[PDB]
């Protein structure tokens, strides 16, 4: 039987990978980091409260100008916020109200969203007509589209619930690159700062590092015990952190190809919806199901602070590109800005 | 106050956007959200044409009441990752064929379509997001089941069934077996209706169940539930 | 395409009443605030009236306030300027101007072709252009300077300075909308700069396509005041 | 102007008023704190319940002065204008309590018997307009008490009283009878329709929660009747026998006792409207 | 059921390329992340709060 021989070879390869990871690990991040000063207590106050959504807010994204926001809720409305003045720049009515992701273009020209309609809809913000119209609708996913991220005005990577990540060409609307290999539904997505690689967290308790220009998985990261719902690169692009339903955040390194540190507490038992990093990467912000965001010392696994003030589950997180503020969205139809 | 002309005009635009958002929310608050569920293509389509590829939107108005019925068919993924989106629906319309008690699902060996429907109903009814959400269970294809129960007994489906091979007793037994999967009888209600291929009063049953759910909701507001 | 067509102009006896219409097509007329800007035969842009989106805010120039009436009907995309008691100084070519206001918006971006109406026979921000007409060689850089009595820099960091170019026999178009921001469809050879009350507009590699009268307008506070107009010749 | 020396009255009015004041003050203060603070979104039903609690609390406010009046063997030592203000606030908060019980009952009637009505979808701003208009009508109908002199001097004993005044205070008697009987009819019809419709629904009535809801729908009407019927009945008995019952000690004492039951109703309102709801935080 | 052989070959090829990856020591990666955190610590407004004059959300 060739199938049993190939299963034995796959088991041998997995054991070789595990042995190479074990032999390459000598001193953990705790053992080197325990000799530096902690960050103390990180206290943040709600500076703005963005009201106007009427259903559970499922996603958000910050602008690269660190002032403009976009948020998605089950109203069927994509509201673009001026976070400095608490002003609604745009309100985009959606064809499908079951939106679970939204992205904002780095140029600021476009907004994507997607959800249970299996379609990433690109919206042209800066039109000659003065309204926000659909640029195009990207179809081809057979499952719910769980995350989308703009590379530029013409390239976008969309995570989806068909156990498949996909890279699209917005000029043609065609499936440029298909990323396959995940067993469970892919729930999160995060682009590298140079947009050369990206990581995806799925429901197979695994994270995979893909290359955009070759379209095939480089490394696979395991260690979680439940469905990964959040993922985010470290700011230099050489590491990333995940968040799953087992109330643990794990930090993984691309070069070491290992898990470095678990950010978990005994008093936290609920799942993690959103994971975001600060500008320096020293603080890891994670949104949980117990209605608040916990700031973690990303180098020391210490609870640096708690961002409490949401009446329902914190579903989405976002730190501005200048690191000035963190914005938490939640199921109680509110967005809050913190400093 | 300490605002420019463009700042004041942007604030005015934001207030107009807030006004349109409030009107849209008030329009959507009077609509009835229904989640349509069932094990495969069993009776969803006949029910849909009786009132009227990701999620399917079905819009119909009955007695000056607009209904939003969502079909999550062909969403072949983990249900728990998107079933919390329908936490605030008015009721769940669960469609079950009565004639597939002896048919096989053909996806798994020795798998019954009826038992797959029981397992899906057990997962949906006792879900954490549907603790207080009522279920309008529809038992599809009663005439086909009635004419085929003479040829094939129900004991091949339920080994512990010892009643007569009649339509009424076995149909009541199937309804009781589906209602026994509700472990939250103190906080939710299951409405069961038997529907034929061409049955006209299906909408009225949905309207009555939705009206009971709406009465249960209004009473909370009055602080009397 | 975005188009604004004016109508209703003509010869009017003094003290008469005429109504101007501005039919809008090719854009969402309801979401745009709308301005009336007239230009006398002496070649000077003058702001007249403004109506916001939803008709919630209406402003008038001090010379037409209580005597002109601006209104819009969003169902049919028409802007109205009901004028009563017309005197000889109202003889001007009235432009219907399109302007939207949000963060990063470009107001005064589209101007209509204008309708010509003929009448027979203190605290404002003064906008100053030192040069009224200068000759320029094509292919060479030119600078148009503008000054303001009040500082146009606001507390929010925006300097509300607008640059308009009006070619001969054409409606004015927007080039720079907040003292540095290049407009849509205008070449990158137009650049604006300045600080406080001193302003400049640089046109590197000038062509015959740039020949016209250049106006500086402030949008810090109503009424909106234009410059005298710097004309480029040769 | 009479001299009805009371001793049985001053032994039982101070205790009833003290208990009513303390219990109603705590209950309505806690209910108002819950309505104002710990609820994030208001609905028209919450607006009506809140205004009912406001009327009950405003009635609790001026009980201590009535109690101090009663301990001093019915001697009012506060002046004319304060007597007008006290009588006006007692009457206005009684009328407001009755009007908002009626509005709560009519709300529940439209919430249960016509669930799909446009009345149920009104904004909370329209609810605020309605409750402000009802407060305006109540204030207009009760404002007379501010225009008269209610102090009667009797051998240097001042008594600030309204019902015991004479054979008829004017329309006051008509307004006192109707302000119970019209809301009585409205509440009875609404409650009976609500219970009837709820019991008609076979599947909904099976729950213990629906049984408790129906029980409290009945209990609120029971409390309203048992607290507002004694005073109305005593007033009718006094009016019907006005020549024989003029300055009658037994009738006067019975009437003074039976007006305390309206304050008891305002005291019990938080127990049956706020502390009884499983959904009010 | 012969189509599973191609899936198994693809899986073992992915595992074979994933095994042949040069890995630096976890101490070196930990020191790199620590150095990146220390180099940008002053320019982190969330970690090191800026004064209210420099805070756009004041």
């Amino acid at each position: 039987s060739e199938l049993d021989q190939l299963r034995q070879e796959a088991e041998q390869l997995k054991n070789q990978i595990r042995d190479a990871r074990k032999a390459c690990a000598d001193a953990t991040l705790s053992q080197i980091t325990n000799n530096i000063d902690p960050v103390g207590r990180i206290q943040m106050r709600t500076r703005r409260t963005l009201r106007g959504h009427l259903a559970k807010i499922y996603a958000m994204h910050w602008g690269t100008d660190s002032r403009l926001l976009v948020s998605a809720s089950q109203d069927g409305k994509l509201i673009i916020w001026d976070s400095y003045t608490t002003n609604k720049v745009h309100a985009i009515p959606l064809r499908s109200s079951w939106v679970m992701t939204c992205a904002y273009a780095p140029s600021g020209n476009y907004v994507a969203c997607g959800g249970l309609d299996n379609i990433c809809s690109i919206y042209n913000l800066k039109t000659r007509e003065g309204n926000v119209r659909v640029s195009r609708e990207l179809a081809g996913h057979t499952g719910y589209l769980s995350c989308c991220r703009f590379l530029d005005d013409n390239q976008i990577v969309t995570s989806s619930g068909d156990t498949t990540c996909a890279l699209w060409d917005i000029e043609t609307g065609q499936q440029t690159t298909t990323f396959t290999g995940h067993t469970g539904d892919v729930m999160s997505l995060s682009l590298a700062p140079d947009t050369r690689l990206f990581v995806s967290g799925a429901c197979d308790a695994s994270a995979k590092l893909w290359d955009v220009r070759e379209g095939m998985c480089r490394q696979t990261f395991t260690g979680h015990e439940s469905d990964i719902n959040a993922i985010c690169f470290f700011p230099n692009g050489n590491a990333f952190a995940t968040g799953s339903d087992d109330a643990t955040c794990r930090l993984f390194d691309l070069r070491a190809d290992q898990e470095l540190m678990t950010y978990s507490h005994d008093n936290i038992i609920c799942g993690i919806t959103s994971v975001s990093f600060s500008k320096s990467g020293r603080l890891l912000l994670a949104g949980y199901d117990d209605f608040n965001c916990n700031v973690w010392d990303a180098l020391k696994a210490d609870r640096a602070g708690v961002l409490a003030g949401h009446d329902n589950r914190v579903s989405c997180l976002g730190v501005t590109d200048d690191g000035m503020a963190v914005a938490t969205g939640s199921w109680d139809s509110f967005l809050k800005i913190w400093n | 106050c300490t605002l420019s002309a463009e700042d004041k005009a942007a604030v005015e635009r934001s207030k107009m956007i807030d006004r349109n958002l409030r009107e849209d929310g008030e329009k959507a608050a009077r609509e009835v959200k229904l989640l349509l569920l069932g094990a495969g293509e069993s009776g969803k389509n006949t029910i849909v044409k009786q009132m009227k590829t990701g999620i399917v939107e079905t819009h119909f108005t009955f007695k000056d009441l607009h209904f939003k019925m969502f079909d999550v068919g062909a969403q072949r993924s983990e249900r728990k990752k998107w079933i919390h989106c329908f936490e605030g629906v008015t009721a769940i319309i669960f469609c079950v064929a009565l004639s597939d008690y002896d048919l096989v699902l053909a996806e798994d060996e020795e798998m019954n379509r009826m038992h797959a429907s029981m397992k899906l109903f057990d997962s949906i009814c006792n879900n954490k997001w549907f603790t207080d959400t009522s279920i309008i269970l529809f038992l599809n294809k009663k005439d086909l089941f009635e004419e085929k129960i003479k040829k094939s007994p129900l004991t091949i489906c339920y080994p512990e069934y010892a009643g007569s091979n009649t339509y009424e007793e076995a149909a009541a037994y199937i309804q009781c077996q589906f209602e026994d999967l509700n472990k939250r009888k103190d906080t939710k209600e299951i409405y069961t209706h038997f529907t034929c291929s061409t049955d006209t009063k299906n909408v009225q049953f949905v309207f009555d169940a939705v009206t009971d759910v709406i009465i249960k909701n209004n009473l909370k507001d009055c602080g009397l539930f | 395409d975005v188009q604004l067509v004016e109508s209703g102009g003509g010869l009017v006896q003094p003290g008469g009443s005429r109504k101007l219409s501005c039919s809008a097509s090719g854009f969402a007329f309801s979401s745009f605030g709308m301005h009336w800007v007239r230009q006398a035969p002496e070649k000077g842009l003058e702001w007249v009236a403004y109506i916001s989106s939803g008709s919630g805010t209406i402003y008038y120039a001090d010379t037409v306030k209580g005597r002109f009436t601006i209104s819009r009907d969003d169902p049919k995309n028409t802007l109205f300027l009901q004028m009563t008691s017309l005197r000889s100084e109202d003889t001007a070519m009235y432009y219907c101007v399109r302007s939207i206001y949000y963060y990063g918006s470009s107001p005064f971006d589209f101007w209509g072709q204008g309708t010509t109406l003929t009448v027979s026979s203190g605290s404002d921000i003064v906008m100053t252009q030192a040069t009224s007409s200068v000759p320029v060689t094509p292919g060479e850089s030119v600078s148009i300077s503008c000054r303001s009595s009040k500082s146009l820099l606001h507390s929010n960091g925006n300097t509300y300075l607008y640059w308009f170019l009006q070619r001969p026999g054409q409606s004015p178009q927007l080039l720079i909308y907040r003292m540095s921001n290049l407009a849509s469809g205008v070449p990158d050879r137009f650049s604006g700069s300045g600080s406080g009350t001193a302003f400049t507009l640089t046109i590197s590699r000038l062509e015959a396509e740039d020949v016209g009268v250049y106006y500086c307008m402030q949008h810090l506070e109503y009424p909106l005041t234009f410059g005298a107009g710097t004309k480029l010749e040769l | 102007c009479c001299r009805i020396e009371g001793d049985t009255i001053s032994q039982v009015m101070p205790p009833l008023l003290i208990v009513a004041f303390v219990l109603g003050a705590l209950g309505n203060g806690v209910a108002l704190c819950g309505f104002c603070f710990h609820m994030k979104t208001w609905k028209p039903s919450t607006v009506y319940l809140f205004n009912l609690a406001v009327a009950d609390f405003l009635l609790m406010i001026c009980l201590p002065f009535r109690t101090d009046y009663y301990l001093r063997r019915r001697h009012w030592a506060f002046g004319d204008i304060p007597c007008r203000v006290g009588l006006f606030t007692l009457a206005m908060n009684r009328a407001g309590s009755i009007v908002f019980l009626t509005v709560v009952a009519a709300d529940r009637y439209f919430k249960v018997v016509h669930p799909h009505h446009a009345v149920n979808t009104i904004s909370t701003r329209v609810a605020a307009g309605i409750v402000c208009t009802l407060w305006a009508l109540v204030i207009l109908g009760t404002v007379y008490l501010l225009l008269e002199n209610h102090l009667c001097v009797q051998e240097t004993a001042v008594s600030c009283e309204s019902f015991i005044m004479e054979s008829a205070n004017g329309w006051h008697d008509i307004m006192f009878q109707l302000e119970f009987f019209m809301p009585l009819g409205i509440i009875l019809f609404c409650s009976f329709k609500i219970v009837w419709s709820l019991r008609r629904r076979q599947q909904l009535a099976r729950q213990a929660r629906m049984k408790k809801a129906t029980r409290f729908i009945m209990v609120v009407a029971i409390v309203f009747i048992t607290c507002y019927l004694p005073s109305v009945s005593a007033r009718l008995y006094f009016l019907w026998t006005v020549p024989s019952s003029a300055c009658d000690p037994s009738v006067h004492g019975a009437l003074h006792i039976t007006l305390s039951f309206t304050y008891m109703n305002s005291m019990l309102d938080p127990l049956v409207y706020y502390f009884s709801s499983p959904s009010f935080p | 059921n012969t189509a599973s052989i191609a899936q198994a070959r693809k899986l073992v090829e992915q595992l074979k390329m994933e095994a042949n990856i040069d890995r630096i020591k976890v101490s070196k990666a930990a020191a790199d992340l620590m150095a990146y955190c220390e180099a940008h610590a002053k320019e982190d407004p969330l970690l090191t709060p800026v004064p209210a004059s420099e805070n756009p959300f004041r």
